[PDB]
């Protein structure tokens, strides 16, 4: 009913902020770029949404002529790109080489093997026809999502040394500039970009948002996570007054503040 | 001698003078300890006066302090050592940032009124 | 041979190395197969066909997680009685009904004791036993 | 019920460990557990259908 | 009667062989494959 | 019999050797402590890697604890192979000679589990559905219904309850020394002893919810025709297997699940 009408939606909405977003990329060499960065930010949320609203149609679907790849192929994008390598015929799993380039051998063979024996049938043409251009929809999606992703990496040297480029565009742009980030507490930084997260709370991190969810965060036990998010927080703000005065453009600060994460990580794993 | 950046420096007497308002402070339960504490106690409008040590290492992590404190009209001094701070503090560790806060008919109002003139003829 | 004769080849080779290393030692105080793949993948497929089969089979009995923690939660007592103080006021409680055959203050507090915590059977049979 | 069936399952698949080595089992029980005996019997009344044959 | 004033003993009493105190015997949807 | 003692020596000797003179004064005692640590990591079955310990020397140290394990393995089997077959023997070598068993032991149950991850599981699907297949229909031509989760009123829970409770108290043949976990458990009985609710209510939110426990801690009785295996648990979780264990068998009991021919039965 509304499939298409949300896939248009989101292309015009899609085309509005990758045309701002190539536009920024182009003129890489009041209307702040961290409005545009917030932008993207949640456009992404939004794209995560859509894709998996394409994920389960597309299942729904498929689910009549190979009922069975959904329990082998867990990964939505794996997915739908073997759903659309397979398509009708399921002798496709013989002397593939494109499925070798989304699937491990394993799961290669245990597709192939299941195929066998499947007590599926065929598709329409009709619906042979629905179930590509939906597989086409999310691809182009996913290459919408990879092109803001690379904008929002392109886009406060300490800041960014301790914790990547992303997550530091991230915090930054939901503060609202670096000046505002860098007169707040700690402890209110180490909440920005936390959601809710409705229980159907232990099992859901209730207070936890853009530095527990991060590359150095997530690199330790889950039993020392929340400890680490503290002490990352509160070197970050650090940085970002640092920053916030343009000094120490090196970065030493950040390369000092990052040793000594690195030391208290390294003492509590000891 | 000690940093430009710590312009509104404190003198050994208006040192000792603050060092024993602090210490009375603690005791009534009118002192909060640290930067992040001094800017939520600055945004919530709850502070008489704002004290900073002026040997911070980077001593650009506590320079919002000032803007702060200008943006919401509350004086603010600098001292030259932060583990006399945080001894006046009643911590052990050093500190380098603590605010006075307001509490209802205390008894160190004259004190703090007091020392809030002598703050205020340091921007010269 | 012998344990030296079997050592003097690793003994030559060591003796090339320099003294800087020799000086530096520190001291104690201080393509491939992911194996584990294929067995996971044979494992995910045997437990597929199992729950394909299982799909056969109804009579099963399981029950809702969080429905059951709602209840248990809604269940857990607001009061009732510490169970030491509870024990301490039912042996003074005995001692005081002992000693006297004739409070009925006593008799009734037992009873009320052993009716708000406990069963009643007990609290009827030393009532009866009051009331005579 | 799934859920005792899920926690007998694992518990039956925990690490073990000596004085100081220690491995993840995941193989066999472990035949230290409270209900090792319930398991191994239900475990041996399939043996006896499969040796028996269900008609006898 | 109030009869205010109670006295109270504690003793380890009520020591038995745990035989009855008394020499008396008190005495007192299915699976389906479709 | 002293072959570890010549061969400690000779190493060391052949070490000292050639080792400058310079040197030798302080780095004799520092390498004799890494022979130790590297036979001590090898008997663990722990990686010992010293990053700024020369390749010869750790090529000398690898050999030395090579030869060392293959002496320490063959004489433990020896010596095993002596005390089951009869001889007379002593409480410190028995002891001695059970410590190296379990550790063999336990590096064999090591490879047969990581063997097992590698060849993956030995039962054919079509075995799995065939099994299977004649579970369920026994199952149905005896009717049996499954067991239900224990309701939040079932009668009889106090009652299981104190029987495992009493089942985990009969297993202190007091000796006047007990070890600080068996001590923290005993408290803990007598705690659920003293409330049942509070601890029946934890007993199920555990069995509805956890599933990553703690290890066990594994040793072995020493019979000499074969060493059984012992295995300690966490008091808690022990409660609650406890409490399951026997809600388990008395539903079984309840609606003959067990034929008669399996056994022991209860009333022979």
């Amino acid at each position: 009913a509304k499939l298409w009408d949300s896939k248009m939606f989101a292309e015009i909405m899609m085309k509005i902020e990758e045309y701002i977003s190539k536009q920024a990329k182009a003129s890489e060499v009041a209307a702040p770029e961290y409005r545009v960065i917030v932008d993207a930010n949640n456009l992404t949320v939004e794209i995560e949404n859509e894709l998996n609203i394409i994920h389960k149609f597309i299942r729904d679907k498929y689910s009549k002529r190979f009922p069975e790849l959904e329990s082998l192929v867990p990964n939505a994008l794996d997915y739908i790109r073997t759903v659309k390598e397979l398509g009708n015929s399921l002798d496709k799993c013989k002397n593939n080489e494109n499925l070798q380039q989304i699937l491990t051998n394993a799961t290669i063979m245990v597709v192939s093997v299941t195929a066998s024996t499947t007590q599926g049938q065929q598709l329409s043409e009709e619906e042979l026809e629905r179930l590509e251009e939906a597989c086409d929809m999310a691809l182009e999606l996913n290459a919408s999502k990879h092109r803001i992703y690379e904008y929002v990496e392109s886009r406060a040297p300490n800041l960014s040394i301790i914790i990547g480029a992303s997550t530091a565009a991230k915090i930054m742009g939901v503060a609202g500039g670096l000046t505002n980030l860098s007169k707040m507490p700690a402890c209110n930084i180490m909440l920005l970009g936390a959601q809710r997260k409705t229980l159907s709370s232990t099992s859901v991190l209730p207070h936890t948002g853009y530095i527990y969810h991060s590359d150095i965060v997530q690199s330790l036990p889950p039993d020392l996570r929340r400890k680490a998010a503290r002490l990352v927080a509160a070197k970050c703000t650090l940085a970002a007054r640092v920053d916030s005065f343009h000094e120490s453009t090196e970065g030493k600060v950040g390369y000092e503040l990052k040793d000594e994460i690195e030391r208290k990580f390294d003492k509590w794993q000891e | 001698d000690v940093n430009p950046k710590a312009y509104p420096l404190a003198d050994a007497h208006l040192t000792k003078k603050l060092l024993d308002l602090v210490q009375q402070s603690c005791n009534y339960k009118q002192l909060r300890k640290g930067a992040n504490e001094a800017t939520k106690t600055l945004n919530r409008g709850i502070s008489e006066f704002i004290v900073m040590a002026a040997d911070a290492e980077p001593l650009e992590i506590i320079l919002h302090l000032p803007l702060l404190c200008e943006d919401k009209n509350v004086p603010y001094v600098f001292v030259r050592s932060k583990q006399a701070l945080g001894r006046a503090c009643g911590v052990s560790r050093p500190v380098i940032a603590c605010s006075v806060t307001i509490k209802e008919g205390s008894q160190l109002k004259q004190q703090i009124q007091s020392i809030q003139q002598s703050i205020e003829r340091l921007l010269v | 041979p012998k344990i030296q004769q079997q050592f003097s080849d690793l003994k030559r080779k060591l003796a090339e190395v320099t003294e800087e290393e020799w000086l530096s030692i520190p001291e104690v105080g201080d393509g491939e197969l992911d194996m584990r793949k294929i067995g996971q993948a044979r494992n995910t497929l045997m437990d597929m066909r199992l729950s394909q089969v299982s799909d056969s089979v109804s009579g099963q009995t399981v029950v809702d997680p969080k429905g059951y923690l709602t209840d248990l939660n809604s269940m857990i007592p607001t009061h009732g009685g510490d169970i030491n103080d509870i024990k301490k006021a039912r042996l003074l409680l005995k001692s005081v009904r002992e000693t006297n055959p004739h409070h009925p203050p006593a008799w009734i507090a037992s009873a009320r004791l052993e009716e708000v915590t406990g069963k009643l059977q007990v609290a009827r049979n030393l009532i009866m036993k009051g009331t005579e | 019920d799934h859920n005792i069936a899920d926690y007998m399952t694992a518990k039956n698949n925990v690490v073990i460990n000596y004085k100081d080595m220690n491995h993840t089992n995941s193989y066999g029980i472990i035949r230290g557990l409270q209900f090792a005996s319930f398991i191994v019997q239900y475990y041996g009344l399939v043996m006896d259908l499969l040796v028996l044959g269900l008609h006898r | 009667d109030e009869t205010y004033g109670v006295n109270v003993q504690f003793e380890s009493d009520e020591e038995e062989g745990d035989e009855d105190v008394y020499g008396e015997v008190r005495e007192e949807c299915t699976l389906s494959a479709n | 019999s002293h072959f570890d003692l010549e061969l400690r020596a000779a190493v060391m000797h052949d070490i000292l050797d050639m080792m400058p003179e310079g040197i030798k004064q302080n780095k004799a005692r520092t390498i004799l402590q890494h022979l130790s640590e590297a036979w001590r990591c090898w008997k663990a079955n722990i990686p010992w890697k010293v990053p700024g310990l020369p390749t010869p020397i750790e090529n000398m140290i690898l050999r030395y604890v090579k030869a060392k394990a293959d002496w320490w393995t063959n004489t433990a089997h020896y010596n095993r192979e002596r005390i089951r077959r009869g001889a007379t023997v002593d409480k410190t070598v028995c002891k001695k000679n059970l410590g190296r068993l379990t550790r063999l032991y336990l590096k064999a149950e090591q490879e047969r589990q990581h063997n097992y991850l590698k060849d993956g599981p030995y039962i054919t699907a079509e075995e799995a559905v065939a099994v299977y297949t004649t579970t369920v229909h026994w199952l149905e031509s005896r009717r049996f219904s499954p067991i239900p989760f224990p309701p939040l009123s079932y009668k009889h829970d106090t009652k299981l309850l104190i029987l495992a409770l009493e089942r985990l108290k009969e297993a202190y043949s007091v000796k006047s020394r007990l070890n600080q976990s068996q001590r923290e458990e005993l408290g803990l009985i007598e705690q659920a002893y003293d409330n049942p609710h509070e601890a029946l209510s934890r007993i199920k939110r555990h069995l509805l919810t956890q599933r990553a426990f703690k290890e066990v801690g594994i040793e072995f009785m020493d019979l000499y025709s074969h060493l059984v295996p012992v295995y300690d648990v966490e008091p808690l979780e022990k409660i609650t297997d406890a409490y399951l264990d026997q809600y388990l068998w008395y539903e079984a009991d309840k609606r003959r699940l067990f034929p008669p021919w399996i056994k022991p039965a209860d009333t022979e």
